């Protein structure tokens, strides 16, 4: 269910964010998704442990 | 929007959110358009905040 969550981007979609935006932007909106996912992954693994 | 950069020369053009080249692609619906004038200096007044 994280994957639904914007993370403060534009949109959860990533092909969205992906054909929408320049890289120039695209690269912090990849940015911010990245690192919100990974921060829920981390939990999950911690959790999982 | 080939008709845009057919009428004349613009001056700041920039763009949120979405990239003023891949506007062919994408889809959506209902567009808002407004018009009025500014006195030079204050174009970049009207931005998001």
């Amino acid at each position: 269910k994280q994957l639904s969550s914007k993370f403060g981007a534009i949109s959860s979609v990533l092909n969205d964010i992906l054909s929408r935006l320049d890289p120039p932007e695209a690269e912090v909106q990849i940015d911010r998704l990245i690192t919100g996912r990974l921060q829920s992954l981390q939990t999950y693994v911690t959790q999982q442990l | 929007y080939s008709v845009l950069y057919n009428f004349a020369p613009f001056f700041a053009f920039k763009c949120y959110g979405v990239s003023p080249t891949k506007l062919n692609d994408l889809c959506f619906t209902n567009v808002y358009a407004d018009s009025f004038v500014i006195r030079g200096n204050e174009v970049s007044q009207i931005a998001p905040g």
